[PDB]
This record gives structure tokens, C-alpha cells and sequence, in this order.
């Protein structure tokens, strides 16, 4: 897309304003599932994402890989158990998308992560 | 004297604009209706919407 880096910069300024004004972005971004399909006109799309069930019950119109998986930028994926050293053994683990605020006037930012663990209650 | 030029209705050209039916019980009928049903055709667009 055109003008994209500029838009990324403006969006950064938007989120940094959001935390400054005490209307936090977690009250501005509900989460949908993982997209699988789309038909696009010129600058107008119709994405389609799962909402319940497991991802690979779907059927993508790629015809190279009908099913899919879930991809997360490894730069942000922060594991917890192996981090906290619970001494546990990896079985079925939950998955949490977490936001990190920091508040210092005119000098503030937001950190994102995707956390997995067996812990049902983060707290 | 003078005759009387008789005229019938079905012989006129105007009769083809209406279907006439005798209904000897019309003096009894309350409000009567007729029911249509029509189904518009449709064409298949494409793209996002």
C-alpha cells in the first residue's frame, strides 16, 4: 500500500495518545480469530476469520494448503512457564494476548506480547 | 314511423378490453378479492459486497 510507513507512524502516535488520555487501547480493540480468506476490490476487502473451534476445521481457497495454522511474530511471543521456571512439563497450555502500558507524561509507550502457559489466572 | 337501431355489446371492438362473466349471486357477495403472486428475477453480481 501507498503511504504505509507514514500511517504506521501516525498509528503509533495515536496509541501513545490513547494511554496518555487514560482511555486504554484494550478498551478499543476486541479480538477476532485468525483470518483465512478474502476477496478484494481496489482498496476494499472482506476478510474472514474463525471464531470458535480449532483453526484447521476451516477450508481455505488456496488449493496449495487447504488447511492452515496460526502464525505469531516470534519477536513478541513471551513464554511464561519456562520463564518463571515452574519445573512443569509441557502439556496443554493456554494462550493470552497481553498489553503493557507505561505512563510518564510525553515520554510513554506500549509493549505487546503473546503469552502461553498453563496458568489459568495470570494475576 | 321510425325503427330502432339495435346494438349488441359483444359485436363492438371494445369488448376485447374486458372479460365479462355472469355471476347471478353477486347481490350476495361481500367484498371479494383477487390474489397475485409475482417473483422478480435476479442477476449475480460479484466481488466483495
Amino acid at each position: 500500500d501507498r503511504r504505509t510507513a507514514a500511517r504506521l507512524e501516525r498509528f503509533a502516535t495515536v496509541l501513545r495518545a490513547m494511554i496518555r488520555s487514560h482511555v486504554f487501547p484494550h478498551r478499543a480493540l476486541h479480538v477476532l480469530g485468525g483470518l483465512l480468506g478474502h476477496v478484494t476490490q481496489d482498496r476494499l476487502a472482506s476478510v474472514t476469520c474463525v471464531a470458535r473451534g480449532d483453526q484447521e476445521a476451516a477450508r481455505t481457497n488456496d488449493m496449495a494448503a487447504r488447511r492452515s495454522q496460526v502464525h505469531v511474530p516470534a519477536c513478541a511471543l513471551m513464554d511464561v512457564d519456562r520463564e518463571l521456571r515452574l519445573g512443569g512439563d509441557d502439556g496443554l497450555r493456554f494462550a493470552y494476548l497481553v498489553f503493557v502500558y507505561t505512563q510518564r507524561h510525553r515520554r510513554e509507550a506500549l509493549r505487546v506480547h503473546v503469552a502461553v502457559s498453563r496458568l489459568p489466572e495470570l494475576g | 314511423c321510425s325503427t330502432l337501431s339495435l346494438v349488441r355489446f359483444l359485436e363492438l371492438g371494445l369488448s376485447v378490453a374486458c372479460v365479462c362473466t355472469k355471476f347471478p349471486e353477486l347481490s350476495y357477495v361481500a367484498e371479494g378479492t383477487i390474489q397475485f403472486e409475482v417473483q422478480q428475477p435476479m442477476i449475480a453480481r460479484d466481488g466483495p459486497h
